[PDB]
RNA sequence: CUGGGGCGGUCGCCUCCUAAAAGGUAACGGAGGCGCUCAAAGGUUCCCUCAGAAUGGUUGGAAAUCAUUCAUAGAGUGUAAAGGCAUAAGGGAGCUUGACUGCGAGACCUACAAGUCGAGCAGGGUCGAAAGACGGACUUAGUGAUCCGGUGGUUCCGCAUG
RNA sequence: UGGGCUACACACGUGCUACAAUGGACAAUACAAAGGGCAGCGAAACCGCGAGGUCAAGCAAAUCCCAUAAAGUUGUUCUCAGUUCGGAUUGUAGUCUGCAACUCGACUACAUGAAGCUGGAAUCGCUAGUAAUCGUAGAUCAGCAUGCUACGGUGAAUACGUUC
């Protein structure tokens, strides 16, 4: 809780065209263009990942 | 704290019908989450370790703990004092935002097969999962990070045994 | 992105990472510009149309991340042409004998 | 698994250390401090003869309210001096358990030191 | 000094053992240390508890670090050893200077000189909410008389007086 | 058939390209000689940024082709920096030859741009169309030379003298 010594975190929407995992957290501190009303209001900077799109197990 | 719920689902719809406990208080509950990532013998990383300290606060956004030594063993170069380590507990909703978070990025970008392991316990309900590194800032990419590196995550729980750790780690972990 | 002033644009887009002769004719192509502007060449308005044309280019910078990646996927299969990468050995079939330095 | 210390041990441990220097001679008694999650408990205690003198809660008749849980310790420590008023009302001994002196344990001293008691 | 003397060695303090369950007790008996160090390693108020063992975990030396469970102290305690100690005397943090002045009833030790411990009393502080705690370091070594000389104070003397 | 003769912390030979503004980059514009071409040389057209692909035009050749030599000259440029000096080394084109280019080829295409500012002691070549430089040919050869062998273009300086 103390301030000075965390960095930035947020509700980072993982934006991700494959259902849209979005519980995600970090330092994207970038353009926030669109935000989801169902997911983290804030930027959407992660825009593309291979998170939930094709799991090497569960495939 | 949006996938907390993920929790509050699978204590009474898988592990009540699991083991069959006798009250909700006694499921097996996750209580902190170290990444501490390791030595890394400073003879000269005492400024990469103002890289590595860097870089955890990137990870996961508390700032670390840089663990000293403790004795003065040879054929090693360190005494009481010198900086050797790094470390976060992450007891809150950080831990749940860093592990709904991880379980999905972890086994892609690792490019293994299975991924983790069938068993990494200690019989006692404790994980203590090894990271080389090739998983950490999603979001800015290979742009001003220096030194290839290793994490180490370790996940306490209240389980008891090796089973009852498995089950908590069968909600999206791949064993 | 980073370029220098006071020198003529045809060799000034050199001086970025990604970037050689292309600014003679491809960012010649889609921007008016000429070939004799110096510092005083009020490029702010020629700013945003090189703008549209460096976005589609990878060359500031991020062609050296997938460079690097690239050379990190051919020691990972451990090829030939990979393994000359991590071991002084010229890599394209060179003759490794006394003049072969600049790999050392 | 890990294990989950009580509150109580601990405190008692500390408790414990704390009162080796810390006494009630009749003259200059002690009131010790009991709080648990709900309700502060202090007690005049006399350690030479192991006797008491007063005793006050937060769960007594008298004083039962809901009203901050600290707003209840300054009840309690209003309380024990006005009891400490029918009977030795002179100097006492602080004894805080093993908590802090602060908060509930802070506004029960507060509250004895500007109703009477003089330590 | 000396199991003649010489040669060698030794000479002052500290710690054990010899020491015979108080103290004390010799040998050219058996063991070792000291001729300091610290402005925090002192004061005080707060918190805190170790080594080791398994166990399993990006460094992996066996053994750095992380986590769990056992851990009575096996750790640590400026420095030899012996007594101590988790009241922590050990380990952190915050404030500070009591590493004060004048004393001291009483006691230990002892041939003498010396040496040691002190409640308490003022004075004036520091820490603490307070009670209180503080006249140096966990305790026990880290030194050397008198005479002479230097230096700074000093309501003392200073030769007939100043 | 598959390696190797192509390996390398290195050490000497022999050459190539350079370390520039008597140059560099772009436009124009000249002038040769020698030799080859038995399905080989393959024009002029096209289609490709280019290496080059598709057919016929000619021919077993003083005529047809390789083949527009290049340096030069003319103009515009950069301004004296490891800068528009050069281009080594690495990923992107997959061009062509060939059962097949990973060991282990040949170019060009956009990238990347390293050593290198004319070299110490020493040492070598050379007396006129010669040193120096510039490009073109051929033999080998399916493909492949910075080598070799022949070819022309431009072309200095210097020899008082025999004592070492
Ligand atoms: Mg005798
Ligand atoms: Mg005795
Ligand atoms: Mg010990
Ligand atoms: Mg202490």
């Amino acid at each position: 809780m103390k301030q000075g010594i965390h960095p930035e975190y947020h509700q980072v929407i993982f934006l991700d065209t494959t259902t849209n995992f979005k519980f995600l957290s970090g330092s994207t501190k970038t353009s926030s263009e669109m935000m989801e009303w169902e997911d983290g209001k804030e930027y959407p900077v992660i825009r593309l990942d291979i998170s939930s799109d094709s799991h090497p197990f569960y495939t | 704290n949006r996938l907390k719920e993920k929790f509050n689902t699978e204590v009474t719809e898988n592990l009540m019908k699991k083991f069959n406990y006798s009250s909700v208080m006694e499921v097996p509950k996750i209580d902190k989450i170290v990444v501490n990532m390791g030595v890394g013998d400073a003879v000269q990383n005492s400024k990469v370790l103002d890289n590595a300290v860097e870089e955890l606060e990137l990870i996961t956004g508390q700032k670390p703990l840089v663990t000293k030594a403790k004795k003065s063993i040879a054929t090693f170069r360190l005494r009481e004092g010198m900086p050797i380590g790094a470390k976060v507990t992450l007891r809150g909703e950080r831990m749940y935002e860093f592990l709904d978070k991880l379980i999905s990025v972890s086994l892609p970008r690792v490019r293994d097969f299975q991924g983790v392991s069938k068993k990494a316990f200690d019989g006692r309900g404790n994980y203590t999962l090894g990271v080389k590194e090739q998983l950490i800032f999603p979001e800015i990419d290979y742009d001003k990070v220096s030194k290839v590196r290793g994490m180490d995550i370790v996940i306490v729980t209240t389980a008891n045994t090796d089973e009852e750790a498995r089950e908590l780690l069968a909600n999206f972990g791949m064993p | 992105v980073d370029i220098p002033r006071e020198k003529r644009v045809v060799i000034s887009l050199t001086y970025i990472y990604g970037i050689g002769t292309s600014t003679a004719q491809k960012i010649l192509e889609e921007a008016n510009v000429s070939a004799d502007t110096r510092v005083k060449d009020l490029t702010d308005d020629e700013l945003g149309r090189i703008r549209e044309v460096v976005d589609g280019y990878k060359v500031e910078g991020d062609l050296r991340r997938e460079t690097n990646l690239n050379i990190k996927r051919l020691m990972e299969i451990s090829s030939y042409r990979g393994i000359r990468h991590r071991r002084g050995l010229p890599v394209r079939g060179q003759k490794t004998k006394n003049n072969a330095r600049t790999r050392k | 698994m890990i294990s989950k210390i009580d509150k109580n041990k601990v405190r008692l441990k500390r408790h414990a250390r704390v009162r080796t220097n810390l006494s009630g001679t009749a003259e200059k008694p002690r009131l010790n401090v009991y709080r648990s999650n709900k309700h502060i408990y202090a007690q005049i205690i006399d350690d030479n003869k192991g006797v008491t003198l007063a005793q006050a809660s937060s769960k007594d008749s008298d004083i039962a309210t809901t009203a901050t849980k600290v707003e209840l310790a300054t009840k309690v420590g209003e309380a024990i001096a006005k009891k400490a008023a029918d009977k030795g009302i002179k100097e006492i001994v602080f004894d805080r358990g093993g908590y802090l002196y602060h908060g509930r344990v802070k506004a029960l001293a507060e509250a004895a030191r500007e109703s009477g008691l003089e330590f």
